[PDB]
């Protein structure tokens, strides 16, 4: 319950968080909403030295649209994406999906920037920001770049991150009027991580799948893209066989970890059966 | 070191210096002995830290003090007025929402604010929405009457 | 004006508002952890990471360098005060602090002391401890191995043990009870012969708010005052007082406000000793309070029973023997809740709601490198346990004889003439009527519709869900009391109340058992209100100082009611006895001349002549009549004549996902008849907290050990606890079958809930299976596990 | 003193200590459990010293 | 006066007066100790309290 | 307000006080030091009698900041390591006291007393307790508690 001594440090811009990385070092660590790295430093499982709250910086923050990309700000708060009427009518599967994070005090905390940042396989955001193909722009001493959600996560907790950087903002194109999408999410009470979870963005052409993207959460060490699973559906017709072979490409590449959720084999099959489920919700969203 | 703040809490203002690392749990009823707020885990699952902070339902327990400097805090001694109980202590009250009471102060912070978040919840909009309030012996049923009550006080 | 009076009396029978509320929802309620005393330092104690092993050395040094840090203490500052070791209400031995060795993982080990909690944990993490592990033991099948490593080392060359001889290192004790021969010969020769085996798995109580103390011992007056989490403040003065050797008159334990207890508070934790001891030789308060991790982990735990259950009957379902085998875990020393005379609580009353000639049980418990515990979670002494058995054995038996579960326990029911029933196990059931309850439950939730849409789902082979209804009729035991039969270390089960009168008419009352949110406050008073005519609004009553309050044996086992409830209206009855000689001489006329209308006694045959309690309570201060002492008051002391035998009907249906496993609970019918109900509102309470620990007992708790004996899931991230969206709605009934012997007719009830749903959620898990031959499925019914069945037999998506 | 001894047998005996266990441990057919007393004293005439 | 024997020989009592120095805490017990055969070293008396 | 450090009882008090305030509430309201006691407000009676700087004073009729840099001894601190100084036995032993209200005064006295004069007799004892009063014992006792600690100092 008691987190170790550490320095509390508050800069109001994003250079300067990012020059308190570089002369505090490994030994700093961002603090967004606190909601998994509090948690980690209450049972010591992270100690620290020195937090830089990031609060206080409003670039960071905002939910805007520049033509057909919407951008958030990486500290929105994730109740804020869920009442955002910008998110509801570009990008309704973000505010949908974030209902099933967490309850509602984490999510007055919680930011969308921290929960990919975190990159937990546990974590919704990651498969989210995949099907979704968002870029992420990051900010250290040498300026920004923009990377895509597919390729950022390396490992449990590891991302494409750099310890000096700061994640700015999430930029994402609007949904194509008639997309259709879907987050199925597998969960033994409210307010607890995906047993098993899928997240599917598709458009359709006449009774076909002209685009789509399918990405699972927590069958891996990493959100993973069904890219397999994708291609039983492209330009193909929505029949009930094309939904199965993509979930068999969805089961072949996952590799859960046994844990008190449930065991490899009972994760791989829930896997398939969010994928099923997620395709069919996804299908018939589609206008 | 010791870092100087002042926090409002229930509209008075608290000047201290704590820890950086002091958990506005412990702030709460360690400093200002608002012992209301309660501890039930370390995980943050429970909710019976829960506080208003600045216009929002947050868990105590995982935010700290220290950046609270200048916010408006509210808990649960707070919400009667004048000696009048809130609408969302008369609706548990009332409808026998609490036993032992120990998640109680949570779940009226959590109610008055989801109140004004949702001024007509359905019975399913109120179990979402006090889903981050555990508690060991109403079995929950009561406490969405109360919140039904305290939601039609409030709109009379 | 009479129904009017006895209505603004607010007294039995009515569901008034609760007294205690009003401090509770302004957070002025006054908990362990609210307690803040001058001088007061904080104690965190240094546990152990393994489970089973040798302690090398312990390294002080770094901790107390550390400033804020006051004093670390071991096993060895504890010996000279021959405590590291102390009693349980088992008869056995705990550890109160590891000196050579540890048990379990997470035992408490070393404590340190500190200025405050913060700083307290820092000095935790500095204290290093050097181990030699030795081979763990978590399965009590392979406890009793001959090869089996030695847990208990401190008993090594004992042949007996508190509860009898013991045959294995390991072995703690066998107890049993009915009669072995006449059952053996039934289930020699019957026609039809079922045997199941079953597991009811380890949980926790969890309650809210966790254990903790302040334990304060003032060298300047010489006497120890301990504000803690006890559900036995009196108990646990008697014994703080015999294991210090402070007087008991200078030792005050006072039970402040808990949030909740649920068994988990009854006992007496290493915590609470060297709070106290930390306490004694620092001159100054000491506060302890646990974290969630070290609640769950090292308190209390419940059940841990391996069952073998077997019925013996005739082909039209009628039981004619009843034979059951259980291998208890009570891991590293047996710290289980229970009168000394029962190692095995009253599971004896597992023959149930059925009239059953012959029948027989054994329990054998065994030690393993895990926490004490056993009894708690609202057991009552293994109630939970011996239920559960016997319904599913009754519906192993329905199966096997293709007979409707409804039908084969009406069959064998206890008719309601038969009572008093004396068990094939020595109980004295008191009252009961099954049959007329079992019929409003079925008629209520349409039992023969619900049987044709099951039968309807499982004719199409693609049917996306399996449907199953569950049924449990039972019967509980609460009010442990009896003397002669039940004591808690020595201590007859008796309870007290002692109620004072004013002057002025009002009245304080204070009663030897101690709430935790059951309403006692509230209860207890509107129970007085009808014995002596004053609203319960001003009889206040409190529980849980041992300074002020009658000695009792506190809260739990639902005695409240049954104990205490009888010596409430006891008391009272004095009261009422001396009101009544004093209203005669007041009205100058013979005693019986007199009639008791609600709040007065008046003259028979003139209503204009009367006396109410008010009159006759100043009249008690301002002048007593020849031969009575001034005043108005009485104490009783309850050692009662028989538990008390509540029971329920439950029904439940379930519709299960055959694609993930998961089980929704489509209905949940629950009548309980507790007797005569003192507040509705209240009992209503506790059936819905009740039925959600069922729900959460059955459907998602577990408490798994690894083969290196760690406790795995042992935080709120997996330990199972259902939010408002999980828990069901419930639908409660009842019926009134008053007790005969209590003085009110009043049942105990909050138990049944908990006892009743669990069997009634495996039943309706396990009747969707039934068409497929399933007989019994292991708690917990979690989707991952409900799943591995669906898949095992066939009957996935 | 402190105890009830048999009349003619001295090694027969129970001190208040020994009888106060025995009020709670268990209570004589007839007896509630406990020990202890209430008395409302209502004096015949007042004290005179001198 | 109300008096209360505890399990372990010990007691309390507590009576209507209220001492003002007068050393009630002392004699009270003295006179019980007489009648009970309890040292009056652990005789607990208080006065005061209504409740 | 004037910030100021008093040795009270052997600790360090740094303090902000207002000039105005008298040491019997300094140490009374602030410290939580309720020993000593006040029984009037012409410094007659000595029940808010304390040590400071090597002499007994009675802290009603003294100012609070005028304890900068003092060494202030009250009866919370005569006590050593929780054994009983030399006049707490002898008041105890004696029957010294009983509604308790002058002791605290009356120990504090004696305690300096016994210094300026280890072997006094019952007329120095009686006009070296002159500025504390007394309501319940007739002094009597007093002399005789004062006499004891007097030969327990000296053994
Ligand atoms: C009880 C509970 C349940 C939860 N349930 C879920 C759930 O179901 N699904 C889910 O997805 N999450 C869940 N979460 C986690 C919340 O959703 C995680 O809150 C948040 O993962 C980590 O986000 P944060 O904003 O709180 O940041 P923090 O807790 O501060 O963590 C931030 C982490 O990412 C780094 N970081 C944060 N922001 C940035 C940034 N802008 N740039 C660079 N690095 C950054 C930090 O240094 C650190 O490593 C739960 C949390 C709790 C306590
Ligand atoms: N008939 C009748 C009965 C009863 N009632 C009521 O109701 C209640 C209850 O009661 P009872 O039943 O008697 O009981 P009690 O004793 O009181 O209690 C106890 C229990 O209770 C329960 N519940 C609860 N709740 C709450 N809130 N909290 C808690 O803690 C708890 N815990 C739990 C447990 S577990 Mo043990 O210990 O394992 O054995 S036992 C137990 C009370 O108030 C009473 O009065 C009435 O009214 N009527
Ligand atoms: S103490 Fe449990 S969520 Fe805060
Ligand atoms: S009322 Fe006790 S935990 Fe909610
Ligand atoms: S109060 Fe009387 S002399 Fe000080
Ligand atoms: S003892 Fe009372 S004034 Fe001295």
């Amino acid at each position: 319950m008691i987190p170790p001594r550490f320095e509390y440090h508050a800069p109001k811009s994003v250079g300067e968080a990012v020059a308190l990385l570089g002369q505090l070092g490994s030994d700093a660590k961002l603090l967004a909403g606190g909601h998994s790295l509090l948690p980690m430093m209450k049972l010591r499982f992270a100690q620290p030295e020195h937090l830089i709250d990031i609060n206080r910086i409003p670039e960071l923050r905002g939910i805007r649209e520049e033509g057909s990309t919407v951008v958030i700000g990486a500290m929105t708060v994730e109740n804020d994406l869920i009442s955002s009427p910008i998110v509801q009518a570009r990008l309704p599967l973000l505010a949908e999906a974030a209902k099933l994070i967490a309850d509602p005090q984490v999510r007055n905390r919680g930011t969308i920037g921290g929960d990919i940042a975190h990159g937990d396989p546990g974590n919704d955001h990651p498969a989210l920001s995949i099907a979704v193909e968002a870029h992420f722009v990051l900010e250290g001493p040498n300026g920004r770049r923009t990377v895509p959600a597919d390729g950022f996560f390396l490992g449990t907790y590891m991302t494409l991150l750099e310890e000096n950087e700061v994640m700015v903002e999430i930029r994402v194109p609007a949904f194509a009027q008639g997309t259709g999408w879907a987050y199925e999410k597998l969960k033994r009470k409210t307010g607890d991580w995906a047993t098993a979870g899928c997240a599917v963005v598709m458009r359709k052409s006449g009774n076909t799948v002209s685009h789509i993207r399918i990405a699972l959460t927590n069958v891996a060490p990493t959100a993973l893209r069904a890219e397999a699973a994708e291609a039983a559906l492209l330009g193909k017709a929505f029949t009930k066989e094309a939904v199965q072979a993509a979930a068999d490409a969805a089961i072949a590449i996952c590799e859960p970890a046994e844990d008190l959720r449930g065991d490899a084999d009972y994760k791989t099959a829930m896997a398939g059966q969010m994928v099923k489920r997620a395709l069919n919700a996804a299908w018939a969203r589609c206008a | 070191a010791k870092k100087i703040i002042t926090v409002n809490v229930n509209g008075k203002a608290q000047e201290k210096a704590v820890e950086p690392r002091t958990l506005l749990i412990h702030f709460l009823r360690e400093e200002l002995n608002l012992t209301g707020a309660h501890i039930g885990c370390e995980t943050s699952h429970c909710g019976a830290c829960t506080v208003d902070i600045d216009g929002r339902s947050v868990k105590s327990c995982t935010h700290l003090a220290v950046q609270c400097d200048g916010s408006e805090v509210l808990t649960v001694e707070g919400l009667a007025n004048k000696g009048v109980l809130h609408a969302v202590q008369e609706g548990f009250y009332k409808e026998h929402g609490l036993q032992c009471g120990f998640c109680t102060p949570g779940m009226l912070m959590r109610a008055y604010r989801f109140l004004q978040e949702n001024p007509n919840p359905t019975e399913a909009e109120i179990r979402m929405g006090m889903t981050g309030n555990l508690c060991r012996c109403t079995g929950y049923q009561n406490i969405v009457k109360a919140v039904q009550y305290a939601a039609r006080k409030l709109q009379e | 004006d009479a129904e009017a009076r006895e209505l603004a009396l607010a007294g039995m029978g009515a569901s008034r508002l609760r007294k205690e509320d009003a401090r509770f929802i302004q957070g002025k309620g006054n908990y362990v952890d609210d307690i803040k005393m001058p001088g007061m330092l904080h104690m965190d104690i240094v546990r152990a990471p393994i489970a089973h092993g040798r302690i090398k050395k312990i390294h002080k040094d770094a901790a107390l360098a550390m400033p804020g840090v006051h004093a670390v203490l071991t096993a060895e500052d504890l010996k000279p005060l021959k405590l590291h070791w102390m009693p349980t209400l088992a008869g056995d031995v705990a550890a109160v602090l590891a000196d050579e060795k540890v048990h379990f993982q997470m035992q408490e080990v070393a404590i340190v002391i500190a200025d405050d909690r913060y700083i307290a944990a820092d000095a935790v993490e500095a204290v290093k401890v050097e181990y030699d592990e030795l081979p763990v033991v978590i399965d009590p099948i392979d406890a009793l191995k001959p090869d089996a490593p030695v847990l208990r080392e401190d008993l090594a060359g004992k042949t007996s043990g508190a509860h009898g001889p013991r045959e294995h290192h390991n072995h703690i004790f066998t107890w049993g009870a009915g009669d072995k021969a006449a059952t053996d010969a039934v289930f020699a020769n019957a026609p039809v012969t079922v045997s199941q085996h079953m597991y009811y798995p380890r949980v926790h109580p969890c309650p809210l708010e966790t254990c903790g103390c302040v334990a304060s011992f003032d060298p300047i007056k010489g006497d120890l005052t301990t504000y803690i989490t006890s559900q036995a403040p009196h108990v646990v003065r008697t014994v703080v007082s015999m294991l210090s050797g402070i007087p008991e008159s200078k030792v005050r334990i006072v039970s402040p406000d808990i949030g909740g207890g649920f068994g988990n508070k009854v006992g007496i934790y290493p915590g609470y000793v060297c709070a106290i001891v930390a306490s004694i030789v620092l001159g100054r308060p000491v506060k302890w309070v646990e974290d969630r991790v070290e609640n769950i982990s090292t308190t209390a735990f419940a059940r841990d029973y391996h069952m073998d259950g077997e019925l013996a009957a005739t082909p039209d379902g009628k039981i004619l023997g009843l034979r059951v085998n259980v291998v208890a875990d009570h891991g590293a020393f047996d710290a289980c809740a229970d009168p000394t005379k029962f190692p095995a609580g009253l599971f004896h009353i597992c023959s149930g709601s059925y009239d059953i000639p012959r029948a027989h049980c054994s329990v054998k418990g065994v030690y393993t490198n895990k926490a004490p515990g056993g009894v708690a979670y609202r057991c009552s002494f293994r109630v939970t346990e011996a239920v559960y058995l016997i319904e599913r054995m009754v519906d192993v038996l329905a199966q096997k004889l293709n007979m409707d579960k409804a039908e084969i326990r009406a069959k064998n029911f206890i008719r309601k003439e038969q009572f008093p029933y004396t068990t094939q196990f020595g109980f004295e059931y008191d009252s009961g009527d099954y049959h007329t309850a079992l019929k409003k439950v079925l008629d209520a939730v349409d039992y023969p519709a619900l049987r044709a849409e099951q039968a309807a789902r499982r004719a199409d082979p693609n049917s996306p869900t399996l449907m199953g209804i569950g049924l449990v009729t039972f019967t509980e035991v609460v009010g442990a009391g009896p003397s002669k039969m039940c004591d808690i270390l020595g201590v007859g089960m008796f309870d007290s109340c002692e109620i004072r009168i004013h002057p002025t008419g009002s009245a304080i009352a204070r009663m030897g058992t101690i709430t935790q949110g059951q309403g006692h406050q509230t209860t207890y008073a509107q129970i007085i209100a009808t014995e002596l005519g004053i609203p319960s609004e001003v009889i206040q009553v409190e529980e849980g100082d041992t300074s002020t309050a009658p000695y009792g044996l506190g809260t739990y086992g639902s005695r409240s009611t049954p104990v205490a409830g009888a010596a409430i209206a006891l008391a009272a009855r004095k009261i009422h006895a001396k009101a009544r000689k004093i209203a005669a001489h007041m009205l100058e006329v013979n005693e019986n001349d007199l009639d008791w209308e609600v709040d007065r006694f008046k003259v028979k045959g003139d209503d204009s002549k009367f006396k109410t309690m008010a009159d006759i309570a100043w009249q008690a201060y301002h002048q007593p009549p020849a031969g009575l002492e001034p005043g108005l008051e009485a104490v009783h002391y309850y050692d009662p004549p028989n538990f008390t035998y509540p029971f329920g009907i439950y029904l439940c249906v379930v519709d299960i996902d055959r694609a993930t496993g998961e089980t929704k609970v489509r209905r949940f019918y629950a009548l309980d008849d507790c007797g005569t109900r003192i507040n509705p509102m209240i009992i209503e309470g506790q059936i819905h907290g009740g039925l959600t620990e069922g729900y959460a007992v059955a459907m998602g708790q577990q408490m798994p050990f690894d083969a290196q004996g760690n406790l795995l899931g042992n935080t709120l991230m997996d330990y199972f606890l259902p939010t408002a969206v999980e828990t069901p709605h419930w639908e409660t009934d009842h019926t009134v079958t008053p007790s005969p012997h209590h003085p009110i007719g009043a049942k105990g009830v909050a138990e049944s809930p908990h006892v009743g749903s669990i069997p009634t959620f495996t039943a309706a898990v396990v009747d969707a299976f039934a068409h497929v031959g399933v007989t019994h499925l292991d708690m917990p019914h979690t989707s991952y596990r409900v799943w591995k069945s669906l898949k095992e037999h066939n009957l996935a998506l």
